[PDB]
């Protein structure tokens, strides 16, 4: 599993 | 700019972690910067990146890199040594059309081995390098520093990334020591995926794919064994070990010879596959575009070229590339809820001394 967070 | 975590299983890699964080415009500079990192159960690594899209009005793009890497070889399945490392890579990248896009680059690389077990291969390669260690003891070390120019070709007309039903896909990458490198080598890479759909629909694909390796020494010496190819996993023959296809370790004694079931790799490799993409039974086509059956034959060699069958007639000659490798078996992909997953159960019907079996083989991927 991959989580990406666009800060 | 963005950030991200990544949790993945393999059984050749274990459980394994990701993360990064990137600023999108780094202060206006106009170049991307990164900072990205990985493990699992055999490697650690680490670099930032420093990348710009348009270096040229015309797209040609300008990248960088530093990095630094850990890799314990027996917990990749082949014969104890370690490898710690740290670089740099200038990489400008060209697209020639819509299909193609070529990349140039420089770099720079230092390796430090250690903990190395003695045996033939290895210790050939080393004594072509002028080191000379023990063969009784592990406690060693050996370190070089390379230059290196790296040439790439990449075509992708894959009517789409995730489940591909019909192009082709291929990878060429080259490298050479640039002299005044303490190695003297060059390394040659290809990878080919082609997709026929046979039917309107396109559930129904015939894969194929190829993957090649081919290095050698220049000026006497050889390829570092740690530049070896390998083949046999989840990713390469499936129902065999990972890496275990190919030569093994001949040990020196300790404080004559030891014939083992443990692979080193070789500088010589050809990996092919024929995969033949059905629907999934049992299941609803509601869950079609996530999941992805498959029925495959798979085969691959590894071999030395170096090997010198003379010196060490008692023992397999592991500079022979016919000693080819096959299974049969059949795949299961879906896009779950813990991401990217890969069952796979594979019977190696043709195998040789030492290659050691996997039936069932799984991955969760941790990148998507
Ligand atoms: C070893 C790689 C470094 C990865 C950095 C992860 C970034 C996490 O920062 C979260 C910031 O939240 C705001
Ligand atoms: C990543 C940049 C690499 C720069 C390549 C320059 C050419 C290498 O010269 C090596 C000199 O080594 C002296 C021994
Ligand atoms: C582009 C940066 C290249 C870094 C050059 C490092 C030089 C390494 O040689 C070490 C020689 O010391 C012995
Ligand atoms: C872009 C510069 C790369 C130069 C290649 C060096 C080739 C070394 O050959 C050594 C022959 O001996
Ligand atoms: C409309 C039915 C789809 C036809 C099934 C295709 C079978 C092809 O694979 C057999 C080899
Ligand atoms: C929801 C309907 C599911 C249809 C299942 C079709 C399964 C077809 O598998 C054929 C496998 O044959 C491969 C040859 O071995």
């Amino acid at each position: 599993w991959n989580w990406t967070k666009r800060f | 700019g963005s950030f991200n975590f990544g949790i993945g299983y393999g059984t050749e890699s274990g459980v394994s972690f990701q993360a990064g964080v990137q600023q999108d415009n780094w202060l206006g500079t106009g170049y991307a910067v990164g900072i990205n990192g990985t493990k699992n159960d055999y490697q650690t690594y680490a670099e930032l990146s420093v990348t710009n899209p348009y270096f040229t009005v015309d797209g040609v793009s300008l990248g960088g890199r530093l990095f630094y890497n850990d890799f314990q070889a027996d917990d990749a399945d082949l014969s104890d040594y370690t490898n710690k490392s740290y670089g740099t890579d200038v990489t400008l990248g060209f697209p020639i059309n819509e299909y193609n896009s070529l990349r140039a680059g420089l770099g720079y690389v230092h390796n430090s081995l250690s903990n190395m077990q003695p045996q033939v291969a290895m210790w050939r390669y080393l004594y072509s390098m002028g080191e000379h260690p023990s063969t009784s003891d592990q406690d060693n070390s050996f370190k070089t520093d390379d230059f290196t120019f790296n040439y790439g070709w990449t075509y992708n007309k894959l009517d789409r990334g995730y489940f591909p039903t019909d192009g082709s896909r291929v990878n060429l990458t080259g490298k050479v020591t640039i002299p005044g490198s303490d190695n003297e080598y060059y390394k040659v890479t290809l990878d080919t995926a082609t997709y026929v759909p046979i039917d309107d629909d396109h559930k129904w694909v015939v894969l194929g794919r190829t993957r090649w390796g081919y290095g050698d020494g220049l000026g006497g010496k050889e390829m570092p064994f740690y530049e070896n190819f390998y083949a046999g996993g989840s990713s390469t023959v499936r129902g065999f070990q990972s890496n275990t296809i190919g030569p093994k370790a001949v040990y020196f004694p300790h404080q004559d010879l030891s014939k083992s079931d443990d692979a080193v790799g070789g500088n010589a490799m050809a990996v092919a596959s024929l995969e033949f993409i059905t629907p999934t039974p049992f299941i609803s086509d509601k869950y079609a575009n996530s999941v992805r059956t498959s029925f495959f034959w798979d085969m691959g060699t590894v071999w030395d070229t170096n090997w010198d069958s003379s010196q060490y007639s008692g023992y397999p000659d592991y500079s022979d590339p016919s000693n080819i490798r096959m299974s049969a078996g059949i795949a299961l992909q879906w896009m779950s809820p813990l991401g990217p997953l890969v069952f796979s159960y594979a019977q190696p019907f043709k195998k040789y001394d030492g290659d050691k079996a996997e039936q069932f083989q799984f991955n969760i991927g941790k990148t998507w």
